[PDB]
């Protein structure tokens, strides 16, 4: 779950407890990482760790 | 150093 | 994919999920005790994908999660420059800042099955850097703010 | 280099962090994880990836 | 053959996986990250109103478009002490709401 | 700190300065003397002015 | 009052966005409602026409029922700054005054209203917000007041 | 140096004796005008009399 | 009136850090259409007192310069930030561990009892170069205060106070179109 | 004395452009019958 | 007042403390948190309420 | 003029393809 607002990834201190991720449901981290790969290295290649 | 890839 | 986790109705996955949160991703996490607890999608029709656009729910799949568990890997590296590197990236000035390689406002409008469309209110328009458009069927996309899409 | 490189102090690569707590909803599964980095070690969550 | 029916030829043509692009630039250009405008004081200082309008080729079904607006998406993050953490988000064009 | 004591595109490093010339000599010479194994140059962000 | 009353109109459905630039000095704060448009008359006139409405009026008698439908503000200044700011609120950007899900606990009293918007309308009105929620005196809950209509 | 303060004028015209008014326009000269900043620091320059 | 004017207030562009034009000050002015010749010139007054404070206030903390706005400023001039010393306390020795290690010793946890000397690291985290650049909200409000225009647009073209107008360029004077 | 005034955009009769008197600008066109 | 009243300082309101270690059993649920106060700023306890 | 235009801020000149 990563642009629902539903849910978060609440990663903080463990004192200070404010968090330190924030989405605003208008990002698209998953075409953003999808592109991101697609750019930086060449893709013909299957690797197992992630798909 | 430092990077500044992104789309676009 | 499918030849990954093998063949038959029934298979046991082993798998390892990344982390791709743009300001999550890289950030190189200093000394310290951070929760990281996150939230698993447990959709059929968003975990799984296949050839056909079958509805995964009506033809029955289920995933059962039993263990989840994150392995972090820790450069071993002597205690002096390792708090010297600390030392220093405790700073103001050596703040890590992260950019999102999709930066962009997605913004995904309903096109009824004909014709043309429409557009945007005021706003600065400040660092503006261009748009990119296409086409979605409505079927294949889902909802983004919900937990789950009934639809 | 042969020195100030490594630690040579006994501590571990890979770490295993169990869920502190975890809940399981029929729609989505949340599990709740504490990571202490060390007191010198550094890392990048280019790791930690969940299995 | 030796007898044809007739031509009325026709073309088309298909690209599947990119998606159009219309730099927000003076040149249509990219010499940099931070576009020839934007950094226009026109586009800067001031407040616009925007519209666009798309023509199509008709699909029977119901389907949506999907602009990306394409802009600066930074974070900042500064830990001071052990185990704090700040991050600070900025997007530029489009700030939270 | 963001608007009061620096322009939000110079704080975001969006526009301001290079990281070879924001961040501490220090950082840049560990950076530097790191690159082979440890790459620290992946975490800062240059600002790309067109 | 002492207001500026400004009415904008609502499409059936999402959001909308106000305001241009300008010099803001001796600013007290905002105080937003809902209305419906059958039961407001025009703005500024001396007949309307389109009225064809005899009930209560919400615009000018003081009887609003749609506050409940709000979900979520956001203020901005020079369409970047927050005005909040500075990391003040559980919601970071945002005032989220009602959240369906909130999977996340941050629901306060027993009803949608999140914690954050709780703290905000009661210090509004009657300064009762950083040394335990206590009952306001009753001089001070009146009927244009929170707790003397909040119910859950 | 703040700019010296300017006179305010107050014409007569008719059985109207004291009607507010502002000063006359004159094209600028440079033999009559000069541009003189209303402040030291920061340059805003206006036309005066000499 | 061209005696007693209203003041141009700027306008902040807080992503670039620079001013973003200026306007009249039509938000902050009183309504004298109901008032007699007493009380108008009671805010004739006013209003001319409030013009020698704006440009004192000017005056005093304005820094000086040939330029109304500058898009970016001097280094020396913005108001760098200050930041303390960083102690680095060294935990341990490394050559010392190392000998014992190859001694055949195990060292865990982690001041050591075994390195008798201590080492104690401080410096300044500077940056390299002092920040040049663009204006912050607080070292802008100190500084483009509402410059009251005594005579408007008298002099030459020349001398109009250009900077005013928000979409103008600074350097090559012109005019930034779409 | 072309910078110290508009004078290039008027149109020119020559070398003379084509200004108009100083009492040219305002307009005052009223009455009730 | 216009100065010495608000910090100014990127400070947050409301903070949420999640518990450090809990723990039940059939007759009780027991929960430890720590709840810093931090350096300059001063808490009522009679703000803390559990949730 | 003004030293050229700027470049996108942060042999060149000559060809010698030959050879067939």
């Amino acid at each position: 779950y990563y642009n629902s607002g539903g849910n978060l990834g609440v990663l903080a201190g463990q004192s200070s407890q404010l968090n330190a991720v924030v989405d605003l449901q208008d990002r698209n981290t998953e075409l953003s990482y999808q592109m991101l790969l697609a750019n930086t290295t060449d893709r013909s290649r299957y690797f197992s760790m992630w798909n | 150093l430092g990077c500044n890839k992104m789309y676009g | 994919r499918s030849q990954l986790l093998g063949n038959g109705r029934f298979c046991d996955f082993h798998i390892q999920v990344p982390q791709k949160f743009f300001a999550i991703r890289n950030l190189l996490l200093l000394p310290g005790t951070y929760t990281y607890e996150w939230s698993f999608r447990k959709d059929v029709n968003m975990i799984l994908q296949s050839t056909l656009g079958n509805d995964l729910r009506v033809d029955g799949a289920t995933v059962n999660i039993t263990s989840v568990n994150l392995y972090a890997s820790f450069f071993p590296m002597s205690h002096n420059t390792a708090s010297t590197l600390e030392a220093m990236l405790r700073n103001d000035t050596n703040d890590q800042s992260f950019n999102d390689y999709l930066s962009a406002a997605n913004m995904l409008y309903p096109i009824p099955p004909n014709a043309t469309q429409l557009p945007i209110p005021s706003r600065n328009w400040a660092a503006f850097r261009g748009w990119s458009l296409t086409r979605l069927k409505q079927r294949e996309t889902p909802a983004l703010g919900s937990p789950f899409d009934p639809y | 280099p042969t020195h100030d490189v490594t630690t040579e102090r006994s501590q571990r690569l890979q770490l295993r962090f169990v869920p502190v707590d975890r809940e399981d909803t029929q729609y989505s599964y949340k599990t709740r994880f504490q990571l202490a980095v060390g007191d010198n070690r550094v890392l990048d969550m280019a790791s930690t990836y969940f299995d | 053959d030796p007898r044809h029916a007739l031509r009325d030829p026709e073309r088309k043509f298909l690209c599947d996986r990119t998606l159009w692009r219309i730099p927000f630039s003076s040149n249509f250009m990219s010499m940099g990250s931070l576009t020839d405008l934007g950094q226009n004081l026109l586009y800067a200082n001031a407040a616009h109103a925007l519209d666009m309008t798309f023509e199509m080729d008709p699909i029977n079904e119901p389907t949506l478009l999907y602009v990306l607006f394409e802009v600066f998406d930074v974070a900042r993050v500064h830990q001071p002490h052990r185990g704090v953490i700040e991050v600070v988000y900025l997007r530029t064009p489009f700030s939270a709401g | 700190a963001t608007p009061s004591m620096l322009p939000q595109w110079s704080y975001m490093h969006i526009a301001g300065q290079d990281a070879s010339e924001y961040l501490s000599p220090g950082l840049v010479q560990f950076a530097q003397a790191t690159e082979s194994y440890f790459n620290i140059g992946n975490k800062f962000r240059n600002p790309t002015v067109a | 009052l002492s207001a500026a009353n400004m009415l904008y109109p609502i499409p059936p459905n999402a959001t909308q966005l106000p305001i241009p630039s300008r010099n803001w000095a001796a600013f007290r704060g905002w105080s937003l409602t809902r209305l419906k448009q059958r039961e407001t008359p025009a703005l500024g006139s001396p007949f309307d026409p389109y009225f064809t409405y005899s009930g209560t009026i919400p615009y000018l008698d003081g009887t609003f029922y749609l506050s409940h439908t709000f979900r979520k503000v956001a203020i901005q200044f020079d369409s970047s700054v927050t005005w909040p700011g500075n990391d003040r609120l559980l919601t970071p950007n945002e005032f989220e005054i009602k959240i369906s899900v909130d999977g996340e606990g941050y629901n306060v009293a027993q009803s949608n209203m999140t914690k954050d918007w709780f703290l905000v309308q009661m210090l509004a009105n009657y300064n009762i917000g950083y040394q335990g929620y206590h009952l306001p005196p009753d001089y001070k809950d009146r009927t244009f007041s929170f707790l003397h209509n909040f119910i859950p | 140096e703040v700019m010296a303060p300017q006179p305010t004028l107050v014409a007569e015209q008719g059985a109207m004796k004291a009607v507010p008014v502002i000063k006359p326009a004159q094209p600028f000269t440079p033999a009559v005008h000069e541009t003189q900043r209303i402040v030291t620091n920061l340059p805003i320059t206006t036309a005066v009399t000499r | 009136s061209k005696e007693i004017p209203t003041p141009y207030v700027w306008t902040f562009q807080p992503q670039m850090g620079a001013a973003a034009g200026a306007s009249q000050d039509y938000s902050t002015r009183m309504n004298w259409f109901s008032a007699g010749p007493d009380m108008i010139h009671d805010v004739n007054n006013i209003r001319d007192a409030q013009n020698r404070i704006l440009m004192t206030q000017s005056a005093i903390t304005a820094t000086p310069r040939n330029l109304i706005d500058p898009r970016q400023w001097a280094a020396h001039l913005i108001k760098q930030p200050v930041v303390g010393t960083t102690h680095v306390e060294m935990p341990r020795n490394e050559v010392l561990e190392q000998h014992l290690t190859s001694h055949g010793a195990q060292i865990a946890g982690g001041r050591s009892s075994f390195n008798p000397l201590q080492t104690d690291f401080a410096f300044h985290a500077l940056p390299s170069r002092p920040r040049h650049g663009g204006i912050g909200s607080r070292q802008f409000v100190e500084e483009f205060v509402p410059a009251v225009y005594l005579n408007p647009y008298s002099g030459p073209p020349d001398s109009y106070p250009d900077q005013f107008i928000r979409h103008y360029n600074v350097y090559s004077n012109s005019v930034s179109g779409y | 004395m072309d910078e110290y005034n508009y004078a290039a955009l008027a149109p020119r009769q020559g070398s003379r452009p084509m200004l108009s008197q100083w009492s040219g600008i305002g307009t005052h066109e009223m009455h009730g019958g």
